């Protein structure tokens, strides 16, 4: 249970414990999962690097039993350990691993400043590579990176996490000096 | 070769995205312009009042 707690040095995100951005029962299903118990034991950002490179698809939960995908497990792990902006930006900027890129993107959308969200997610609209997506049913669907990015910037919920409210760019620009 | 049509499929997606974002942007432009017009109208009438009375 202690190994599942948010790291001692971590500060609050959007007024709360960063893990609480994920639904209570979703967290519980993650902690219980085979993937989390075997592949997410440890509190290090390097762990996330190694496992992220092994991601084969995006997704949230699937089935009426609410099973987490690896993607969602790593996302929670990231909330728990709160890696530094540098690594997240590296995840995003990297051109070789699309799933790493999307993992960094979702995390940036969940925890970053409005500015950083637009700055780092918007250029990813150019990225039209095909991606594997596991829907709520457990069915695999073809998708494209830029569509995921669009969902991150214009949807209420992605990968079964409710996205924290994000100001429209025009408002942040009108706020600019 | 065939992935040229993948680039074409992206173009279309991006254009839909641009049209949508452009419409939202204009809608909020129009709102802000209206607010500001009202603010200007108020300020002009205030100065008019002071000169008048």
């Amino acid at each position: 249970a202690m190994a599942n707690r948010t790291v001692k040095d971590a500060h609050s995100i959007h007024g709360t414990n960063p893990q609480y951005l994920v639904e209570k029962i979703i967290r519980t299903r993650i902690y219980e999962s085979k993937y989390w118990k075997e592949e997410c034991f440890g509190l290090t950002a390097e762990l996330v690097v190694d496992k992220a490179m092994e991601l084969r698809f995006v997704g949230g939960v699937y089935g009426g039993n609410i099973k987490p995908t690896p993607f969602l497990c790593l996302t929670l792990k990231m909330l728990q350990i709160q890696p530094e902006k540098d690594i997240i930006v590296e995840f995003i900027k990297n051109e070789d691993f699309k799933y790493v890129r999307m993992l960094g993107a979702l995390y940036m959308r969940l925890t970053g400043t409005a500015i950083d969200c637009y700055k780092y997610l918007e250029p990813l609209y150019n990225d039209y590579r095909k991606i594997k997506s596991q829907n709520r049913n457990g069915e695999f669907e073809l998708m494209h990176v830029d569509e995921f990015i669009d969902e991150l910037l214009h949807s209420e919920r992605v990968c079964d996490i409710i996205l924290p409210r994000l100001q429209k760019r025009y408002v942040l620009e009108e706020a600019e000096q | 070769e065939n992935d040229e049509e993948e680039y074409e499929a992206w173009k279309v997606r991006e254009l839909k995205r641009i049209k949508r974002d452009r419409e939202d942007r204009e809608a909020l432009e129009k709102e802000k312009a209206e607010i500001e017009r009202m603010r200007n109208l108020t300020e002009e009438e205030r100065r008019a009042e002071l000169r008048a009375n």
